């Protein structure tokens, strides 16, 4: 029952991923165990240079799996099966890449939001909340799904803010009108 | 080598793929034997795509194939039998019976693929050869250790002349023959074995003046490439580890250009240059190189081509024009007149030639016998509308000339009595020489043209003369 | 990165929890996709090759491409009961046809089924789709003859038996003739004595309509030359799997009498929309072509289906099977690809031109640009004789007659030459479906090579003919009888046939 | 079944679905977009799989909103048949362009459908006289039979096929049925009042003509099945009822045309220049679903226009194959102000190649074919050097061949602005008797002028007499 499904490649395999697990429960579980092996792997050298970069044979992806269900409790069945589909299709380097959009997924179905204010500097914690209290309040959430908003520094930006999330932003860069300040006024 | 365990993945027609397990994986140009219920079927390995995957042309057939059946290693190559044993014997492209008369005899065997003979090995010096025909003898620059290049069309008499050419130079030469024939018809095999039963080049008994290897045209196209390649081996076998002179002949080269675009495709190149393949370079290299006169003894190959629609400005055709020594071009139109062979002697050409090449006498003849012929070509076009009247009594005598010589190339063979029909006659490289000056100086300018028709010798023509007298 | 669609990560992780390998993935697949006439199934994991497997929409298709992603099948029929979460169900049995002399007076698509409702087959054996050439073992000279309408064809061009000669041209220059001449004179021989004489020809009409064929067969039945006759079909509108295997079953019914020590002749009528098949075939499972978009084993099955048909030992009964291949150029195009292969395999020509047909030489006729690589003693030995300067006057003819149209003169000689070669051209006209026998045959190219058709002007050549075929069928009838029979002609026959052509040799 | 999905994507105009539902419909079935500005109807023509079909689109595929709904209705579209579709003009969709309210029917019959088998077609020819004289010499004419046209269109093409309704279909006692896929839309509008007023559409009730017009202004996968369209409703008339019928296209090539652009969309490889590979199976399937069955026997003229007026081409190539009677009509013989714009040495037929039109019809063709080819083969000698440098024997036959050639120039009965000239008519008979004359040297004596642009051999005569004072 996709909450939302991504057509991508491997937006699809987080999909076959969700609803497999979705069905059985232990998802909250699966994924959390997930993060921890997928975070503790790429901090040991080993697999920094071999797991961070795909260059095992076929034989020996499959002895990697065997070695990863020591580092974690495995927590749903269906995650120990998305290791059998990328042993086989030999590449371990997009691992992390279906755990990632699996993980969106999995919060979506609950009823939690991610986004992010991205701005050039960080806001007062009550800027922040305002924000949040305004989106709620405004017809563009029922007040169904829960909400979380993330500042950023992006270096783009350069100076007011962009809220961004489910491809609706609002828009109040200054970024933008000094650049064309410049061409109308070399016009 | 000991067991190797793979198992088919997919058949898409002869292109067959592995795979194999971690290290304990064959290597590029290997020959894998399957048990199968069509006997042991070989593939050899062309590709690696990666993982422990290979990617394999086919050597015997693919019907009834079911994926995961075990894939042997044999630890190399084909090998075929090369021998002294292999005289007159038939033998197909994994070395096995096709004349059914038990295993192919041997004394040793080698692999199918082999290195082409080295620089400081080669004393490769051209020496004149002939064959018994007037317009080969004079016109054609043939040499010893050569690379003869029978260019043609299909169906203007090829099978003819080189039927004729294996029944003269095969008897006469001391040392062997051996006849590969890759990608011709089943019609063509009984056709080339049975003519040389006839002749007595080849006895069941003893041993034979030429060899038999006989690839035919329904054979998958990776199969098609190596039946050259086999017959090639045992030709290198003669010239080494003998030290005997052999003559090497195939039967059509086109066809193998054809068989590497067809195999080319499928291992997913694309086959550019109007669609034949892009690694004709280096495979017709491979070829030239061994085929060769070197201190261990003397090879000399008469290779067949077909041109297709008689375009030399194909690629494909016109590569191998460089590379094949003593060029001839046959044409329909010369057939048509009755005159035999196919041969055009305004189209033969070597890349260098001179006075010492091919020597002093030889070269002027020849360049008197070329001009005076090249004229008479110039010429047909104004006299088809001006007329020859508007053209001087000299240049009439120099097309009434070009006349009589290019009937004096007509030679009908006796194996062309199933063609033709007109008595065998051959001319040695000395009797062609001495009499064609005597031609051009006006001693047999007198003589008619149709006294000149189906000739050997000087001699046929002047009887020839007595009975259109009476 | 991108992975095949059986390792997708949503079919992959039920199997693994349910079942996978083993009678359901191996005996079995599940269809995953489906379009063009065309599908392509996962599973089938052990499968022949070339196997006939047939899914569950009542519909079989075989299978002539192998993936461990997805195994290509080429459906027989339309996609619209062909679904996705369907099954397929191995037959286990290679494609094969029902062979007999029940396929006799009978039409017969490529599945061996009746479509004219003249009901079973009685079928002695089956054999197989694909089949490989005889060796180099079973094979004999050939030197059988085979008679046609048109005397200048059968006697410069030797028409035998285990031999493949090509007809070419385009559409509507009569290449539908020569073939039917050659069947229409093959009543004489049905009817006749001696089994070896014997062809039960077969007609294969590929990528030509249903409407267009059915006209045809009742046309041969008129003849009676269809009663002993297989005439195979795959029309157009039948799928492309369909028109690609109609010639290779067609094969195995010629293939059976051939066995059996008679023989038969198979006409390919139209190579060139099996190659168009092909190509339909090899791009919707994704082979990369050569030139012109054919694939690049377009020329191993042409070679393969060519060397079906050809002559045995006395083993297998002294048999042949004999093939005429028919290839519809673009437009006189001999340079194209697929003609380049056909060309290669085909050891003689019946090369036809379209400008002559215009002129009235219907249907054309083109012996200059006819080859014969090989020797010539497949033919009555008699037409071949006096037929011995036929090559000589049309070859000479053609060169002064160009030359003619230019306004430059020549001598007296040249001109006897030209105004022969006149003569000559005028005696090969008659219409398209009439036949000719061999036995009067015989005396017109006599009597054009002795010229008693230059006692004659230019359109008294019909004249003559009628009354010299009268003189014959009066006098020298014994003459007619010794031509067919024993074929070879002595001082006495060739005595006989000169009073024969002197007596009428004015009108 | 209602099959509730979404559309996934609008690749081009061939249209994808991605229904969020575990069923399915098989191919060549119908699906409804719900757009607010009406319906688009789609056909299913691929399954890729997990639930995500493709769809070729036969109506506009602007304004659709990916995440909008679709609903499964079932199988193929239905357009409208009876004798109440008769005078109607029919869209693709069962859809009148000329309005009047909607075409009145009984019996709505898929557009996708079976073709009759081999035991119940086979061809025919029973002799219709056209009243066009190089028709009836080179390529007669004949009930049954499967005519073709080929190079060019706007050269002279809807002229022709004019003069062809004009003679043969108005004694024609059958329906007639004139199906133009994708034709350009003025013409139509000629057509469709001209036939009105001549009287052979009446209201919306009887006639002898019934019309459908594709318009070649809607979306490739519209124009495709415009053919489809044309063709249920030719089978209605021809199978079911089985009374005879007629049937004439102007331009079948744009079927085919559409079939490549399509190609490239759906998951295919086009074949090499620009065509479909699936080129042969199309092109029989139409063709065998109007072809001569036994329930109904069905005249069908067909024109095909060629990119190049080239047959090399493969697209009418393997529609040459289908024929029984060929008329090539080339750009270079109108340019040559040639009308009839047929070619004289690209005409042929399999009844006339054999003598089932007659012995003297067949020797009338026979000279006339072989002067005429004397011409061209010794056309370079003939500019380039005069005729007292050829043989007098030379010159002879050259001379009546032009005689000939402008012979066949006649007027349309139909044209009185495209010849210029209102039209002269002659009969099958009457053309034979006059030609057998000609080649006997009894109007080779007369002008050339004479012979161009008049009917029978009265007509020759009577404009030499004009030409002398």
């Amino acid at each position: 029952p996709p909450p939302v499904r991504l057509f991508g490649v491997e937006g699809t395999y987080a999909t076959a991923l969700y609803q497999a697990a979705a069905k059985n429960s232990s998802i909250d579980a699966a994924f959390q165990s997930l993060q921890k092996v997928e975070s503790t792997v790429k901090k040991n050298p080993k697999l920094g240079h071999l797991l961070l970069n795909p260059a095992l044979s076929l034989k020996d992806r499959n002895s990697v799996i065997d070695a990863i269900v020591e580092t974690h409790k495995n927590l749903d069945g269906y995650v120990v099966n998305l290791l059998k589909v990328l042993s086989e299709n030999n590449r371990l380097g997009c691992f992390e890449k279906i755990a990632s959009d699996f993980g969106v997924l999995n919060d979506a179905h609950n009823g939690l939001l991610k986004g992010t204010v991205t701005s050039a500097e960080p806001l007062d914690p009550k800027s922040f909340k305002r924000i949040e209290k305004a989106l709620s309040a405004s017809k563009l959430v029922g007040q169904g799904k829960s909400l979380k908003l993330e500042n950023v520094v992006k270096p783009e930006i350069k100076g007011g803010l962009i809220v961004e999330l489910g491809d609706k932003t609002v828009d109040l860069s200054i970024s933008t009108k000094i650049q064309k300040l410049n061409k109308v006024l070399e016009d | 080598s000991t067991p190797i365990t793979g198992k088919v993945t997919a058949v898409i027609g002869a292109i067959v793929d592995v795979h194999f397990e971690q290290s304990e994986l064959p290597a590029i140009l290997n020959a894998l034997e399957i048990k199968t219920p069509q006997g042991k079927l070989v593939l050899e390995v062309a590709q690696h795509l990666g993982e422990n995957t290979v990617r394999t042309i086919a050597m015997d057939g693919t019907e009834g194939l079911v994926r995961g059946e075990k894939v042997l290693d044999t630890g190399g190559p084909i090998s075929v039998p090369v021998g002294r044993e292999t005289l007159g014997r038939i033998i197909n492209v994994i070395g096995e019976p096709i004349d059914e008369r038990g295993p192919i005899k041997s004394k040793l065997r080698k692999p199918i693929h082999a290195d082409p003979p080295s620089f400081a090995e080669q004393s490769t010096s051209a020496e004149i050869l002939e064959t018994g025909i007037k317009v080969v003898d004079l016109l054609a620059p043939y040499a010893r250790g050569g690379k003869i290049g029978l260019f043609g069309g299909a169906g203007v008499g090829k099978t003819v002349f080189i039927q004729e050419l294996i029944n003269n130079i095969a008897k006469a030469h001391g040392g062997f023959s051996v006849f590969t024939g890759v990608g011709e018809r089943t019609r063509e095999g009984n056709d080339l074995y049975r003519e040389m039963k006839e002749t007595g080049v080849i006895n069941l008994e003893g041993e034979s003046k030429v060899a038999l290897v006989f690839g035919q045209m329904n054979e998958p196209p990776g199969a098609r490439a190596r039946v050259a390649l086999t017959g090639l081996t045992i030709a290198e076998y003669f010239r080494d580890e003998e030290g005997q002179d052999v003559l090497l002949f195939i039967d059509n080269i086109f066809r193998f250009t054809q068989a590497g675009s067809e195999v080319s495709a499928l291992l997913g190149r694309i086959p550019s240059a109007v669609g034949y393949q892009p690694t004709l370079a280096t495979d017709m290299g491979l070829l030239q190189e061994r085929i060769t006169t070197t201190k261990k003894g003397s090879v000399t190959s008469v290779q067949a081509v077909y041109v297709p629609a008689d375009d030399l400005t194909d690629p494909a055709p016109a590569t191998t024009f460089a590379h094949l020594d003593a060029t001839t071009v046959l044409s329909r139109g010369i057939s048509e007149l009755g005159i035999y062979p196919a041969v055009d002697p305004l189209d033969s050409k070597s890349r260098l030639l001179d006075a010492a090449v091919v020597g002093q006498e030889h070269y002027d003849v020849a360049s008197k016998v070329q001009e005076t012929l090249q004229t008479y070509k110039s010429l047909q076009d104004i006299i088809a509308i001006l007329g020859m009247d508007e053209l001087s009594e000299q240049d009439k005598l120099t097309v009434e000339r070009a006349r009589k010589i290019q009937r004096f190339l007509s030679q009908p063979f006796a194996v062309a009595e199933v063609f033709t029909g007109i008595p065998g006659k051959l001319v040695r490289l000395k009797d062609t020489v001495a009499s064609f000056k005597a031609v051009l100086e006006g001693k047999y300018d007198n003589i008619p043209e149709h006294a000149f028709y189906m000739v050997g010798g000087i001699e046929d023509v002047v009887a020839k003369a007595e009975k259109l007298a009476a | 990165t991108k992975a095949q669609p059986t390792e997708v990560s949503s079919i992959l992780e039920e199997r693994i929890k349910g079942v996978s390998d083993e009678a359901n993935l191996n005996e079995t697949g599940r269809v995953l996709a489906v379009g063009d006439g065309i599908a392509r199934v996962f599973g089938l994991n052990n499968i022949q090759a070339e196997e006939l497997v047939e899914f569950s929409s009542g519909v079989k298709g075989m299978a002539l491409n192998l993936e461990p992603g997805q195994v290509g099948i080429v459906l027989f029929g339309s996609d619209r009961l062909v679904k996705e979460g369907e099954l397929v169900k191995r037959t286990g049995n290679i494609v094969d046809v029902p062979v007999g002399p029940g396929l006799l007076g009978r039409v017969v698509d490529a599945l061996g089924n009746p479509i004219d409702g003249k009901g079973p087959i009685d079928a002695a054996g089956r054999s197989r789709a694909q089949v490989k050439a005889p060796g180099i073992l079973p094979r004999r000279s050939v030197h059988e003859p085979v008679q046609t309408g048109l005397k200048a064809v059968d006697a410069l061009v030797p028409i035998g038996r285990g031999q493949r000669e090509l007809i070419i041209g385009d559409r509507q220059t009569g290449k539908t003739a020569v073939a039917l001449d050659t069947i229409l004179n093959q009543k004489r021989w049905n009817n006749g004595s001696d089994e070896s004489k014997k062809l039960y020809c077969v007609y294969v009409a590929v990528g030509q309509k249903r409407s267009t064929v059915a006209q045809l067969v009742q046309t041969l039945e008129q003849h009676d030359a269809m009663k002993y006759s297989i005439i195979v079909a795959a029309t157009a509108s039948e799928a492309a799997p369909l028109q690609y295997l109609a010639p290779f079953t067609a094969a195995s019914i010629g293939e059976w009498f051939r066995d059996n020590g008679k023989h038969a002749l198979i006409v390919y009528d139209d190579l060139s929309k099996q190659a168009v098949a092909y190509r339909q075939l090899s791009l919707l499972l994704r082979r990369p072509p050569g030139r012109e978009a054919y694939p690049g084993d377009v020329f191993y099955l042409h070679s393969r289906l060519l060397e079906r048909a050809a002559k045995l030992s006395e083993k297998e009964g002294s048999g042949s099977l004999t093939a005429l291949p028919v290839i519809e150029t673009q437009g006189g195009d001999v340079s194209a690809y697929i003609p380049t292969n056909v060309i290669s395999i085909t050891d003689g020509q019946i090369f036809l031109e379209a400008e002559l047909f215009y002129k009235g030489i219907r249907p054309a006729i083109n012996v200059g640009l006819s080859v014969s690589r090989v020797g010539s003693a497949a033919q009555v030995k008699a037409l071949k004789q006096v037929a011995g300067s036929l090559k000589l006057f049309l070859a000479q003819y053609r060169e002064v007659a160009a030359f003619a149209q230019f306004g430059s003169d020549l001598d007296a000689s040249t001109k006897q030459t030209l105004v022969r070669g006149e003569r000559l051209t005028q005696l090969l006209k008659q219409n398209q479906y009439s036949p000719l026998a061999t036995e009067e045959q015989v005396p017109l190219i006599y009597a054009g090579v002795n010229g008693h058709l230059d006692g004659i002007e230019l359109s008294r050549i019909g004249e003559f003919e009628s009354s010299f075929l009268s003189y014959l069928k009066s006098n020298h009838n014994e003459l007619l009888t010794e031509i067919r029979e024993k074929g070879e002609l002595s001082k006495e026959l060739l005595a006989s046939l000169k009073s024969a052509t002197e007596s009428f040799v004015a009108t």
